[PDB]
RNA sequence: UUUCCGGUGGCCAUAGUGGAAGGGAAACACCCGGUCCCAUUCCGAACCCGGUCGUUAAGCCUUCCAACGCUGAUGGUACUGCACGAGGGAUCGUGUGGGAGAGUAAGACGCUGCCGGAAU
RNA sequence: GUCGCCUCCUAAAGGGUAACGGAGGCGCCCAAAGGUUCCCUCAGCCUGGUUGGUAAUCAGGUGGUGAGUGUAAGUGCACAAGGGGGCUUGACUGUGAGACUGACAGGUCGAGCAGGGACGAAAGUCGGGACUAGUGAUCUGACGGUGGCUUGUGGAUGCGCCGUCACUCAACGGAUAAAAGGUACCCCGGGAUAACAGGCUGAUCUUGCCCGAGCGCUCAUAGCGACGGCAUGGUUUGGCACCUCGAUGUCGGCUCGUCGCAUCCUGGGGCUGGAGUCGGUCCCAAGGGUUGGGCUGUUCGCCCAUUAAAGCGGCACGCGAGCU
RNA sequence: GGGCUUAAGUUAUCCGCCGAAGCUGUGGCAACCUGUGUGGUUGGGUAGGGGAGCGUCGUGUCAGUGGUGAAGCUGCCGGGU
RNA sequence: UUCUCCCCGAAAUGCAUUUAGGUGCAGCGUUGCGUGGUUCUUGUUGGAGGUAGAGCACUGGAUGGUCUAGGGGGCUUAUCGGCUUACCGAAAUCAGCCAAACUCCGAAUGCUGGCAAGUGUAGCGUGGCAGUGAGACGGCGGGUGAUAAGCUUCGUCGUCGAGAGGGAAACAGCCCAGAUCAUCAGCUAAGGCCCCUAAGUGGUGACUCAGUGGGAAAGGAUGUGGAGUUGCGUAGACAACCA
RNA sequence: UUGAAGAAUGAGCCUGCGAGUUAGUGAUGCGUGGCGAGGUUAACCCGUGGUGGGGGAGUCGUAGCGAAAGCGAGUCCGAUA
């Protein structure tokens, strides 16, 4: 557990509904919004699913 | 046609990303 | 001009597996609609007039091999 | 307890196919009869019945042979979800995930359960 | 030409998925080709054998599905669902837990139970057919059974219920039981949709180009260019149906021009050449010029007489609020 | 488009900046959710659904008001989402 | 088809239709009541498959080789029989291939269960009221068409429709981004920084000299930079110059 | 309208006028008020004094199931299944 830090850098407009729902599940609501998540494989999966829309840190 | 060729080639501009309405 | 001697087709019949592996079913629940026995009836599974495989008992659906045949079983629920 | 063998399952070729050698104590089998139950769309061939003499030639069993077949990675490639990119265009490339088939090394002359048999 | 149903492909490894997309089938058939029980394994190939031949029937050997399946196709089926024998009618009555599939009407599967049977020694299987087409809602009427109802009562009569029958209602969710045409005499929303022009496209057309078999005494390339290949132009015939149907007037001539150059003449130059004279061809070049008549509404085209020559095209196939 | 090769072209790379009604800061309004001290989420919009209002005319009632000038018309100065 | 604002917010699809520009039902909107994580996303775990790819086991298509039944042409001459078979050649076999309606194989995705976590307030039932049932272009996967169309018809996502703002010279459908109002504050996205035009005539290293950049093919060309392989060469190379 | 500044439609201008209404003891929801296992009257009569009183005929709720006879928290198909 390293407490992933995820922030949204691109909009959800014109992205796939999969990607938009992934952003919603991550809790990101705007560009520049940041959330903190545990180093859990489900959250790694969400991050890699929307990897073109968000950046991740520790 | 020249007009059609220019219309199709307009999609190569930078801001468009290889796409444009009506090709 | 010309014309086509084709254009006829039959209505969609909607075959295929209706309950996949591990899915809980009731007795009599239809597991697979098919033509011919691509799947043979296994344990706890009956075969109907049109080769529909259905559950003879409650339990979980599993797909397996019984001797040399692809079969569908319904394991009784624990 | 073990060994060997006869039945009856499971996996359904890594088990098959083909070749070679050897074996029968019980058992299996071919074999010997058809009087009797029974039987042949003709035939006691088969089915069935009565024997277990004869015989391990075959079935069966044991050992051996990768020869045909079967099994088969690793790596790479094709393709591909998502994200992009390049060509006038058929079409092509990259990032990030997944990833064959074919082919290659290789495996393999079966595995395993229960019951019975003769011996230990 | 098509309209309902069935199978496959398109259909992008659940299901579903359109086109006047690509292939075929159905409107039945079977008293066994149904039920049950037991038995059997094919086609092909090889060898031998009266008639007998590739192939009839027979024998041996081989051979696992390549035969077969009432009927299309697919999925199945050799454990046979394929072949044969015995006995039969479950091609039942009362039912349907629980599901599948459709907007719905509807379509499909079904365990278990009772009655009464068939087959089997039994276990058991049997509510038609290996599976999926072989079909038609409702209305109205009909026949058989039943006897629920019957307008004062009893009858009768009529109706109801149950079973079943009568539609190529095939335009197959089935406007009426019953129906063809003409309109240039026509009349009263759509550029959702045609004719003209514009736009896209460029098959066709057009103009080039690459390769060079061959022809050119000889000599691919003076000049030609087979088979093939690659493009230009947008003027031809089309394709599309994007613009206009509360109007974008559509052929030819007349008048007036203007633009392109893919140059008819005149100017210049190469290669050939070509004796010269002339020619022919690949470049340059759009300054100017590029006639008058016969025929036809014509464009086109042919012809007569000339000329340095009688160019090709664009401009809503230039130009009808300019004419015809 | 001007102009540009003395790149203002192509390409690799590095350092900055510009740039939207996006984000953030600040102030106001609103819908909804929530334990109800907080806070959270939200507020482009046609067909269309729901909710709450402005203005005109008539009228019951109460309070009135009007030649010391009603209605209407027309200026100015203000007010509200 | 006439006043306002607040909240939410479509469809141009399916089926049927004397139906195709109409309509019913379903889909999608809103709203009352009820039910509350059932929805959705990701991870994990398990299923059925026959597409992409690939393959040649099957069914068709196919090239070459070997070999050959058997057919053609001849003669000696034929009832044979022989020479031929230098011709044709099914089949079998070897090697290389092809397939929407081929498959010994076979993904990625998708679909569908179990479990876990996350999550707007999603899902579902049942009532009131609808509108819609003419779609467009773009990406990707296909059919029709000619390797055509801003063509046509499906699958799928996006935008437009119903979307202002920034970029694309202008430019519904492309890119960035979803406008509650105010602000003469700041940071960025796509795209940009010589001037038009806000920000670099930026730094460093290469390439181009065609205004390529700032449209195009087959084909052609001692353009120019860089990286190989290889022949020859002070036994003296390649040119130039004497026999 | 897929798409209109459109070279698609309509409007020369102002003023006035010009389109979701009304009727049913209709059908079906909702809000609200009354009464509540009950609710409610219609015609008509009285009030020449009205908007109030009477009028319960009817009608909806109060039991369903069945073609019906009928049975009834059951009923219908069925065999008292
Ligand atoms: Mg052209
Ligand atoms: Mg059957
Ligand atoms: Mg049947
Ligand atoms: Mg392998
Ligand atoms: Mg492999
Ligand atoms: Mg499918
Ligand atoms: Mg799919
Ligand atoms: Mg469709
Ligand atoms: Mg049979
Ligand atoms: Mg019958
Ligand atoms: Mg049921
Ligand atoms: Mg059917
Ligand atoms: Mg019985
Ligand atoms: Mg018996
Ligand atoms: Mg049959
Ligand atoms: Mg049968
Ligand atoms: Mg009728
Ligand atoms: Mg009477
Ligand atoms: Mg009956
Ligand atoms: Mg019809
Ligand atoms: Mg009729
Ligand atoms: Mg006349
Ligand atoms: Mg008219
Ligand atoms: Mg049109
Ligand atoms: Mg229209
Ligand atoms: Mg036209
Ligand atoms: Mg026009
Ligand atoms: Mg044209
Ligand atoms: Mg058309
Ligand atoms: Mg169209
Ligand atoms: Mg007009
Ligand atoms: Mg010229
Ligand atoms: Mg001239
Ligand atoms: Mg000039
Ligand atoms: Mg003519
Ligand atoms: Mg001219
Ligand atoms: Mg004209
Ligand atoms: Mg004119
Ligand atoms: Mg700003
Ligand atoms: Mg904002
Ligand atoms: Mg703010
Ligand atoms: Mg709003
Ligand atoms: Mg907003
Ligand atoms: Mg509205
Ligand atoms: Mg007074
Ligand atoms: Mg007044
Ligand atoms: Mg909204
Ligand atoms: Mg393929
Ligand atoms: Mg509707
Ligand atoms: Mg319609
Ligand atoms: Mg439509
Ligand atoms: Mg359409
Ligand atoms: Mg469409
Ligand atoms: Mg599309
Ligand atoms: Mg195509
Ligand atoms: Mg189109
Ligand atoms: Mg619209
Ligand atoms: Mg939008
Ligand atoms: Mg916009
Ligand atoms: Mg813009
Ligand atoms: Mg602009
Ligand atoms: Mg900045
Ligand atoms: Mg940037
Ligand atoms: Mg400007
Ligand atoms: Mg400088
Ligand atoms: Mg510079
Ligand atoms: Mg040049
Ligand atoms: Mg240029
Ligand atoms: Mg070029
Ligand atoms: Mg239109
Ligand atoms: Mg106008
Ligand atoms: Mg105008
Ligand atoms: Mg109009
Ligand atoms: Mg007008
Ligand atoms: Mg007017
Ligand atoms: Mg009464």
């Amino acid at each position: 557990m390293s407490k992933l830090k995820i922030t949204q850098i691109k909009s959800g407009i014109a992205t796939k509904p999969n990607h938009r729902e992934t952003l919603r599940s991550l809790g990101l609501k705007r560009i520049g919004d940041t959330v903190i998540k545990e180093d859990r494989p489900e959250f790694r999966g969400m991050v890699r699913t929307v990897r073109h829309l968000v950046t991740m840190e520790e | 046609g020249k007009t059609g060729r220019k219309r199709r080639a307009r999609r190569k501009k930078g801001a468009n990303h290889g796409k444009r309405p009506n090709a | 001009a010309s014309s086509s001697r084709n254009g006829r087709d039959s209505n969609a019949q909607r075959l295929g597996v209706k309950r996949f592996g591990g899915q809980l079913v009731n007795a009599g629940e239809i597991i697979v609609r098919q033509r011919g026995t691509h799947f043979h009836p296994g344990d706890g599974v009956g075969r109907g007039g049109d080769d529909t495989l259905f559950a003879l008992r409650d339990g979980n659906v599993e797909f397996g091999t019984r001797r040399g045949r692809r079969v569908v079983n319904v394991t009784p629920v624990e």
